[PDB]
């Protein structure tokens, strides 16, 4: 019936993107000079949490930043005098994601709880308990004061109203369970990887999917945006990092070594996109040079496997959250 | 249910693409370009660096 | 002479063992914040007590032994008998510690959490090491264990020759609170420990007999005890036996089983820091 | 000026003595999970003792057990959350191995569960659950187990066992039967890190909590004897 209709759709796309596929991006940057050693050094420790850690997310101003443990505590810090601005308890110990918002009044906070907690810094009780998803919830980002977009353990992802607390409306039509996403740079478009190995793309105003990526072999734990906003690159449990494109579909380079095969748990870029910093369940991230597919430096220092990375809106400093109850500031 | 994913992929199906050589030439060209205000990608004097 | 020179070259092994060991362990737990944990604390505790031994006692009385004279002061002398002293009763109240935080941590494992703690770990060490000091310091600096016999004062008169001539009652004292009751505390707490891991081995055969599913428990105890035993017991008997009876034990004897309890400080990192989180900090930080 | 600096450090000193005071509280508490199959005998546990938590404290001792409802899939990727609990509470029931088969799938969970890479140290307590319905299919000639499980034909009583003070042979076979295919499946990937506490519980019984005291008690004086060279 329609299963030969969608197997001739499929294999038209396949066709489309191999007819865009002339020149790869390997053979372009290939005269480009080499971008050397990276060396980072831990310039701050940040310790308090008692517990294993999930999540992170800088402030718009790069001295915030808000930690989630599974201590039932999310601790906002000051990543220059390394102090504990607030310290949230939790209704629920598990916790899998954290955001702060742009405009740095409001904090989400989700778990294993269906329920979705927006609490209010400048006033620290919860403003509201967006509820509504089915699974467990995956990650939190914050379109404005009012409007945030959550991605839970069904296949759905939902736009959320803080003001009404209820879903606006919700992204559907996936097929795994969906683990993590990243919004554009001008807010108006964003991507979600999930534990089936395509990676789709959605407008937010229209509320309908646009393209969908299928380079990977394994579940999807991390996704970011290049800073451009046309590009973006996913963390893989087959031990690999793709970048994709918006604008030609197929994936461009791939990041993967024979040495490494644990999986990828949270990938970053940096603020001009040469480095795609990525975290590990060896124990340690990797900096790779995105233009060239080639390791430029390590980040060692962890005891437990890295689950959360971020960079700076300004660019000047990454953190990484590793399961290790100690956040680790590098430069 | 095949019907609204035959619809979901005639939908997106329907899109205008560009070469892989275009949207290299881009990357390429906007990591060159914004590459002097990257904080990692050079360190920075220990004047201007916040955390030092 | 040759002679000499054999038993200045075996001193100078077992001072560079003893301090490349203590040094490697304390710097192992001092960098790695993975390694820092209540029971580290004593570990580190006990590894500062061999090190200073090892980087005050060891040498100086090896050069007193080759020289056959004190060419320091007799303050010196006695500054360097208070600090065997210290050394000694540190080591060995720190060793039964770490038996009895094991001792708790198995008997009692619900409750194991509450007892011990980051700041009460502190407390514990800081007593022992006061302990040791009211052992060491104060029966010697102010003058308590000089001995009243001929020799004992001719040799205190001389500022020259400096031999360690103690009383009946500081002895006994000394040997009873560095030695004896640590020994008895390690006994029984091994003791229970060791039945605790037949009893769970017994547990594991009835639920898994069938299935393949104490010869390692013995082989630890015997490495922790035994080392620990042969090390230090047959010194402190014939320190007993020296002063109850004035003519048992020679000079030799004695200085020959002070310093077979002294290479006990060198043999504790092999014995007690053995786990594989020690075997990658120092595999990384020689290498 | 100096100001913003002494009222931070003032609010971080504040935060900083009340995360210790929360710390004690943390480290005095154990996390069970209560993971099984649906209709199992999950509730019955639960009332005999997104997410459901239950706290209760035996000997002075505070218990949290989570039970997760959840999506039903087999993916499971929240398991990675509890990598930390001091075990995990598997029940099953035993009377289920004709109907649709329902051990075949709780074996091949728990087989799922037991070689997962996070959960490489986290022992599993194992009930067998509906123990009383079991005895009563086994005693009826409707159902036979070898027809099943073919291996049940040339399985033979163990030769040391706990018979029950008033149990049929039959009954006991049956039993022992379903309590050694998960301790085979337990034994053949062990490592000595952690071990499965089997145990015939049944709807009526009241000493479960006690059993599970036990069993977390030995599950942390095993850890205890193998972090040193011992057991
Ligand atoms: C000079 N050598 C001293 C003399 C007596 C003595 C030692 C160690 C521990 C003690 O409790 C002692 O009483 C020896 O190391």
């Amino acid at each position: 019936q329609l299963r030969q209709e969608a197997e001739q759709l499929k294999n038209q796309i396949r066709d489309a993107r191999k007819a865009c596929a002339d020149a790869t991006l390997s053979q372009i940057t290939n005269n480009i000079d080499p971008v050397g050693r990276i060396q980072m050094r831990t310039r701050r420790t940040l310790r308090g949490h008692l517990a294993k850690i999930y999540a992170m997310h800088w402030g718009t101003d790069s001295r915030l930043l808000v930690s989630a443990s599974q201590d039932g505590k999310l601790i906002i810090w000051d990543s220059y005098t390394t102090n504990k601005v607030h310290a949230i308890p939790l209704r629920s110990s598990w916790v899998m994601t954290c955001a702060y918002a742009p405009s740095g009044n409001y904090v989400a906070c989700g778990g294993l709880d269906n329920i979705c907690s927006i609490y209010n810094l400048k006033t620290v009780r919860v403003s509201r308990e967006l509820a509504g998803h089915t699974g467990y919830l995956s990650c939190c980002r914050f379109l404005d004061d009012n409007q945030i977009v959550t991605s839970s353990g069904d296949t759905t992802c939902a736009l959320w109203d803080i003001e009404t607390g209820q879903q606006t409306t919700t992204f559907t039509g996936h097929t795994g369970d969906v683990m993590s996403l990243s919004l554009a740079p001008d807010t108006r478009l964003f991507v979600s990887g999930a534990c089936d190995a395509s990676a789709k793309l959605w407008d937010v105003r229209e509320g309908m999917c646009r393209q969908t990526f299928t380079g990977h072999e394994s579940d999807i734990n991390a996704i970011c945006f290049f800073p451009n906003g046309n590009a973006f690159a996913t963390g893989s449990d087959d031990a690999t990092c793709r970048l994709f494109d918006l604008r030609a579909d197929q994936e461009l380079m791939t990041y993967s070594h024979d040495n490494i095969i644990c999986g990828i748990t949270s990938v970053s870029f940096s603020k001009s996109g040469r480095l795609l910093l990525a975290g590990y369940d060896d124990f340690n991230c990797n900096v790779w040079d995105a233009l060239k597919a080639d390791r430029a430096g390590v980040l060692a220092g962890h005891d437990n496997r890295v689950s959360c990375l971020g960079v700076t809106d300004d660019g000047m400093a990454v953190a990484t959250g590793s399961w290790d109850s100690f956040l680790k500031i590098w430069n | 249910q095949a019907r609204k994913l035959v619809e979901q992929l005639k939908m997106e199906a329907n899109i205008d693409r560009i070469k892989v050589s275009k949207a290299a030439a881009d990357l390429m060209a906007y990591c060159e370009a914004h590459a002097k205000e990257d904080p990692l990608l050079t360190p920075v004097p220990a004047s201007e660096n916040p955390f030092r | 002479e040759v002679w000499v020179v054999g038993m200045g070259i075996v001193m100078s092994l077992i001072v560079l063992a003893i301090v490349f060991g203590n040094v490697l362990v304390i710097t192992a737990i001092a960098k790695f914040e993975r390694l820092q944990t209540v029971t580290n604390y004593f570990i580190t505790s006990l590894a500062c007590a061999d090190l200073v031994m090892g980087l005050a006692v060891v040498p100086f009385g090896a050069a007193h032994i080759l020289t056959k004279t004190w060419t320091f002061g007799n303050f010196w002398c006695e500054f360097w008998t208070s600090i065997d002293v210290l050394c000694v009763t540190a080591s060995i109240e720190t060793l039964c510690v770490i038996a009895v935080d094991r001792y708790f941590a198995i008997t009692s494992p619900f409750k194991y959490q509450s007892l011990l703690t980051k700041n009460k770990a502190r407390v514990i060490i800081l007593m022992v090491w006061i302990v040791s000091g009211l052992t060491s310091f104060l029966p010697i600096q102010m003058h308590w264990y000089r001995a009243t016999h001929q020799e004992a004062i001719n040799c205190y008169a001389e500022e020259t020759c400096c031999d360690f001539f103690t009383n009946q009652a500081y002895a006994i004292a000394s040997s009873i609170v560095s030695f004896y009751v640590p020994l008895v505390i390690m006994v029984f707490v091994y003791s229970r420990v060791f039945q605790e891991a037949k009893r769970q081995l017994q547990k594991i055969d009835k639920s898994e007999g069938r299935f393949h599913v104490e010869h390692k428990a013995l082989k630890t105890l015997g490495i922790i005890m035994g080392t620990f035993t042969l090390c230090w017991l047959p010194f402190f008997i014939v320190n007993i036996v020296h002063v109850i009876q004035d003519n048992l034990i020679r000079k030799e004897v004695y200085i020959l089983l002070n310093w077979i309890g002294y290479v006990n400080s060198g043999f504790n990192p092999l014995i007690y820091c053995r786990s594989p989180d020690f075997r990658i900090a120092f595999q990384e930080l020689l290498c | 000026q100096r100001n913003e600096e002494k009222a931070q450090r003032e609010a971080n000193k504040k935060i900083e003595k009340q995360l210790q005071k929360d710390k004690q509280v943390y480290r005095a508490t154990h996390r069970l999970l209560l993971l099984g199959a649906g209709e199992s005998g999950k509730s019955t546990i639960v009332k005999q003792m997104g997410i459901f938590e239950t706290k209760f404290q035996v000997d002075k001792v505070n218990f949290h057990m989570f039970d997760v409802g959840g999506q039903r899939d087999e993916r499971r990727k929240w398991i990675q959350c509890f990598n930390d609990v001091t075990a995990i509470i598997f029940v099953v029931a035993s009377s289920s191995y004709n109907m649709v088969n329902r051990l075949q799938e709780a074996l091949n969970l728990f087989k799922s569960i037991w070689n997962n890479r996070w959960l490489r140290t986290i022992s599993v307590i194992l009930f067998l659950n509906k123990q009383d319905l079991l005895a009563e299919k086994v005693l009826a000639g409707k159902s036979k187990i070898e027809d099943y499980f073919p291996e049940f034909a040339r399985y033979t009583t163990p030769e040391d066992a706990t018979p029950e003070p008033g149990e049929d042979p039959r009954v006991t076979r049956a039993k022992y039967f379903i309590r050694d295919e998960f301790l085979r499946i337990s034994t053949a990937s062990g490592d000595g890190r952690h071990y499965c506490y089997p145990h015939f519980t049944c709807a009526v019984d009241t000493e479960n909590i006690r059993r599970v005291f036990n069993d977390c008690r030995d599950i942390i004086q095993r850890m205890h004897l193998r972090q040193y060279e011992l057991l």
